[PDB]
């Protein structure tokens, strides 16, 4: 359950802190996590929930090289790894999804700092072949509301954006539109 | 094979586990009703240290109750004055046994068994005396606190709070060697080389534990750590090296690193 | 004359008070609320002249905490016994928010102004320093609320006070307009600090340069405005939501259940109709936001004005300085 | 080198002496108090001060040091940074009567700090004259008057430096606080205008016949540095980046008025 949650909710919350925050919904793991995330004493992990928290912090920093022990070593330590003959399939799926999202949890934050990208460095950083990486970036820019442009045949990507201070513009835009579209309910009560 | 454990526990539950529960219950019956200084005489401290050693030798599960019971014994006597029971304020053989001699082994047992929250509760167990037992002098050979606590405060706090603990150790042990009599040359350069070099290592305990929800009054979480080092706010950047290099530190430090 | 409503005249604060205010640093920490001193003064030419202040301390270990009035009583004798007075016509604070007259400052002011009416409250623009206008703010409490003073009501009984419709955008007096007459020894400092050496002027002027280039000034002000103001906006909206649902949306359902009841019956008294029709506890015009919150809409507008203005001056200076 | 040599005074000491000397404190032209602050081994760091029950006459002195215990107890609670340092007085530096004030201060243990504020009309007086004793051995008749004079270096802690300058501007011309950054603006280009006057005089000293020794390469370094600050270097990429920054700042300053408008509109519907 928690790895099926992690391998969606972290690139999803990285998009929310790229101000795509209107997709937030209650009962998701963020409220459950808070009772541990509020505590200062967060030393090295020694429980399956703490191994998910350490994998979550590494993934919330965009890192799949540290996560190799959370995928393998800690599943062996918890005696969870051995329980399926399909664990060899799960290992491959985990690695491929973790490569896709350790890219995206970097992209959603680094979008203020980008300008253009070498697709060769993506295949060296995230292991995936260029035929596969061509689909992966296309599936993002078609759907996830980012401002990039893609050059698959010249092994290249583009963004050219401005204003890294946009979080104030966007937070006040939300503060004001949840004014004008909330304000009208008082008139509908009055009539 | 989906839920079945390997056979070692399966034989030891058949023949051993009733006996480890009997030892736990045997230590737990006498050091509550009878043996502790809720009265005025027969010293329990030879026995009180052994239950933590038992958690490491057999099974760690008993430490959580141990600690809360050793804390309950501490809470029953500090200011309660329930009877003529021996005061913490002058009787040094008893008082320093209640401050140090169980709690050194509590901290060592907690960090050896990876119990980081219980280890921090065991630095709060002494700090809850350092705020209350204020009229006696400092406990004997004070350096035995600061040189040990550095390794738990590294993993539970940070490398920066560890290096600031080496500053507190330095400014104390600069004078305390007048009672801790020594002529060893090897400790002089070693004390300073660790205390200046380990400072720059990490400012970025980054706000990813905060940003996904509301702001709160969370300044507490910096203040609590800093309070154990004696500050209202945590340690502050390259000035921590400048406060050392103000003195002969750049000449006490080892010749291979002097110019760094 | 130049009086407001009631006997209380305009205030003036002598520079000797402003220096005794400024001797206290900003550095308590990030920020916590403390009343930093009482203001002492007397009715003179055009104004209440604040001649002097003594700083009123509090405990500041992490939170703030109070202490015995042995301080204030002994210190107000300490001011009296040199030459004879004790004259508390206001109090001041220098807390992190900017200038902001919070609900607690209104309650503390309500107790102060009802006891002594010749009084004002002071706030100063901190080392926060957005600095466009108005480094010192005066504010009196309206007489119209003081006539109905003991405490406010956790119940609809406030509605009889709300129908007076007393001010919550009320007038603030202009503190400084003419010379305070004790300008004269600090006038004689200026020649000694200026005409003979560079050593003592430039260290007061050097602050402006680094108020521009250094880290995120207007950006952090607009960031805190992106945090303070949206929290107040959301609060009024969900406060207004629930009360307007008691005002209309519940009466909407109860009117239909009255129509299902046929509005009363022959055989028995209208008990189930009367058990449907009970007044909901939040009235029209819930008083705390409509007054004290709206004193802070005015402060929020004035923080937005203050942050804007320094920005306007740069937008003129930047293009035109480079235009050469 | 033996000890104290310089005082690092600042505005609130002088403001508290003047607020004790004007108003009144029993004495007319002669008024006294106990200065507070701290020292750093050759400098004095005076932080704030307060007057005390006093009466000096040509045969009398009254220092109720018990009040300077009360005031010290009180001011310790105000901030930990104060210490009982010495004393201050008005009007004249040397008298036999001033030897009594040193005895009253010798009832406390530390090194004394005698300050005289000499309020003459004349520019030939520095406003405050600072002194400390020497040859303070073992008791003769009372105490000595062979004082070591002290220099000044000013420049104590930050926020007070703007406070005195606002008052010094007010001493020259009384003005209303709503204009203060516009006043910094319109004295801004005035500096560039009086610069245009001086730069003319420094050119004109070479234009007439001979001169300009007061300028040359130091003024050259000042002006080259000035144009390397304000404005920056001169590509047109900078002009467009400067324009985009003003269009962003204007869009932010605009958004602050958009939020004033919505601070209004929600405040308005609840008032119906």
């Amino acid at each position: 359950y928690l790895v099926s949650a992690m391998l969606l909710e972290i690139p999803y919350m990285a998009a929310h802190e790229s101000d795509a925050r209107r997709r937030m919904i209650s009962k998701q793991f963020h409220h459950q996590l808070r009772v541990g995330e509020r505590q200062p004493l967060l030393g090295p992990p020694e429980s399956m929930r703490e191994h998910v928290v350490a994998a979550s912090k590494a993934m919330k920093m965009g890192d799949w090289k540290t996560c190799h022990s959370f995928i393998i070593n800690e599943k062996m330590n918890g005696k969870v790894w051995d329980l399926f003959p399909e664990a060899d399939k799960v290992r491959t799926m985990l690695v491929r999804k973790i490569q896709e999202e350790s890219l995206r949890t970097y992209l959603f934050t680094y979008s203020s700092v980008y300008d253009s990208i070498s697709m060769e460095t993506l295949s060296d950083m995230f292991e995936l072949d260029l035929p596969t990486v061509h689909s992966i970036i296309s599936k993002m820019i078609i759907n996830e509301e980012l401002m990039a442009s893609l050059d698959q045949p010249t092994q290249t990507v583009v963004m050219h954006r401005t204003e890294p201070t946009a979080q104030q513009n966007l937070a006040l835009q939300l503060a004001e539109k949840l004014g004008s579209l909330v304000e009208n309910n008082e008139r509908v009560f009055d009539h | 094979a989906v839920s079945g454990e390997d056979t070692q526990d399966r034989t030891d539950r058949l023949l051993l586990t009733p006996w480890v529960k009997f030892l736990w219950e045997s230590y737990r019956q006498c050091l509550d009703l009878l043996r502790n200084n809720s009265r005025v005489e027969r010293l329990y401290h030879d026995i009180a240290q052994q239950a933590f050693k038992f958690c490491l030798q057999y099974t760690r599960k008993a430490e959580f109750r141990k600690l809360c019971d050793n804390l309950r014994m501490h809470l029953s006597q500090i200011q309660r004055h329930h009877n003529q029971s021996t005061a913490i304020n002058l009787n040094n053989p008893e008082s320093q046994s209640m401050h140090l001699e169980t709690r050194l082994v509590q901290l060592d047992s907690a960090i050896s068994m990876e119990l980081w929250q219980e280890a921090f509760k065991a630095v709060e167990d002494i700090h809850g005396l350092f705020s209350l037992s204020k009229k006696p002098p400092k406990p004997q050979l004070m350096a035995n606190y600061y040189n040990k606590v550095s390794t738990v405060f590294w993993k539970s706090g940070n490398a920066l709070f560890h290096a600031s603990t080496l500053h507190r150790l330095y400014h104390l042990s600069r004078e305390m060697r007048k009672n801790l009599t020594q002529d060893e040359m090897q400790r002089m350069s070693t004390r300073v080389l660790l205390a200046t070099l380990s400072i720059p290592i990490t400012p970025e305990r980054t706000d990813i534990a905060r940003l996904l929800d509301m702001d709160g009054i969370i300044v507490e979480k910096q203040r609590r750590l800093a309070t154990l080092l004696g500050l209202q706010a945590p340690p502050t950047r390259i000035g921590l090296i400048n406060d050392m290099v103000r003195f002969n530190v750049l000449q006490y430090v080892v010749p291979e690193v002097k110019d760094l | 004359g130049g009086s407001g409503d009631s006997a209380v005249k305009q205030v003036q604060i002598d520079g000797l008070v402003v220096l005794k205010i400024i001797k206290h640093y900003q550095e308590e920490g990030q920020g916590t609320e403390v009343v930093q001193g009482v203001l002492l003064g007397l009715v003179v030419e055009d104004r209440l002249e604040i001649t002097n202040c003594f700083p009123f301390p509090q405990h500041t270990e992490d939170d703030a905490d109070f202490d015995e009035v042995q301080y204030q009583m002994e210190m107000m004798r300490s001011l009296r016994h040199v030459n004879i007075d004790h004259l508390h016509v206001g109090w001041y604070q220098s807390t992190y928010y900017g200038s902001f007259v919070t609900r607690a400052l209104l309650d503390s002011q309500f107790s102060y102004q009802h006891a002594i009416e010749e009084s004002v409250v002071l706030i100063y623009d901190p080392i926060k320093t957005a600095q466009g206008s108005l480094s010192l703010k005066a504010y009196r409490l309206t007489p119209k609320l003081m006539e109905v003073c003991k405490e406010k009501d956790f119940s609809p009984e406030a509605l009889k006070k709300a129908n007076i419709t007393f001010e919550h955008m009320f007038e603030e007096v202009p503190i400084v307009i003419k010379n305070s007459h004790l300008i004269n020894v600090l006038m004689w400092e200026l020649e000694k600090k200026s005409a003979v050496a560079d050593k003592h002027e430039l260290l007061s002027l050097a602050s402006s340069n680094h108020l521009g280039k250094n880290l995120q000034l207007l950006m952090d002000r607009v960031d805190e405005m992106s945090q303070d103001i949206v929290k107040y906006n959301t609060y009024m909206r969900n406060t207004s939501k629930q009360q307007q649902q008691k005002h209309q949306y519940q009466q909407r359902r109860q009117q239909e259940n009255m129509q299902r009841q046929s509005r009363g019956e022959p055989p028995l008294p209208e008990e189930d109709l009367s058990k449907l029709f009970k007044p909901p506890q939040p009235p029209a015009r819930m008083d705390s936001l409509l007054i004290a919150g709206q004193i802070n809409t005015y402060c929020q507008n004035i923080k937005e004005f203050t942050a804007q203005n320094l920005g306007k001056l740069f937008m003129a200076q930047a293009l035109q300085e480079y235009n050469n | 080198f033996p000890g104290g040599r310089v005082v690092r005074l600042h505005p609130v000491i002088l403001a508290s002496i003047v607020d004790s000397y004007e108003r009144r404190n029993e004495g007319a032209a002669r008024v006294i108090g106990t200065l507070l602050g701290t020292v750093d081994k050759h400098s004095v760091e005076v932080t704030n001060c307060f007057s005390v029950p006093h009466n000096e006459s040509e045969d009398e002195v009254a220092v109720d040091m018990e009040f300077a215990k009360n005031m010290y107890e009180l001011h310790k609670k105000v901030s930990p940074n104060e210490l009982i340092l010495g004393w201050y007085a008005t009007g004249h530096d040397i008298t036999e009567h001033s030897v009594l004030i040193h005895e009253y201060y010798s009832r406390e243990a530390p090194n004394p700090i005698h300050l005289t504020v000499d309020t003459s009309l004349q520019n030939g007086r520095m406003s405050i004259k600072a002194y400390v004793s020497t040859s303070m051995g073992v008791p003769g008749r009372t105490m000595g008057v062979m004082f070591t004079p002290l220099t000044v270096k000013y420049a104590y802690y930050d926020t007070e430096r703007i406070g005195v300058d606002l008052i010094m501007k007010t001493c020259f011309s009384p003005n209303r606080v709503i204009g203060l950054s516009s006043d910094l603006q319109q004295v801004g280009g005035a500096s560039a205008r009086i610069q245009d006057a001086l730069s003319t005089v420094l050119q004109y000293a070479e234009d007439v016949l001979s001169g300009k020794v007061s300028a040359d390469n130091t003024v050259g370094r000042f002006l080259m540095s000035l144009v390397n600050q304000v404005p920056k270097i001169v590509p047109d990429d900078f002009e467009t980046m400067l324009n985009s920054n003003i269009n962003d700042l204007l869009m932010v300053t605009y958004l602050a008025n958009l939020t004033q408008s919505q601070i209004a509109l929600n405040e308005k519907l609840v008032n119906l």
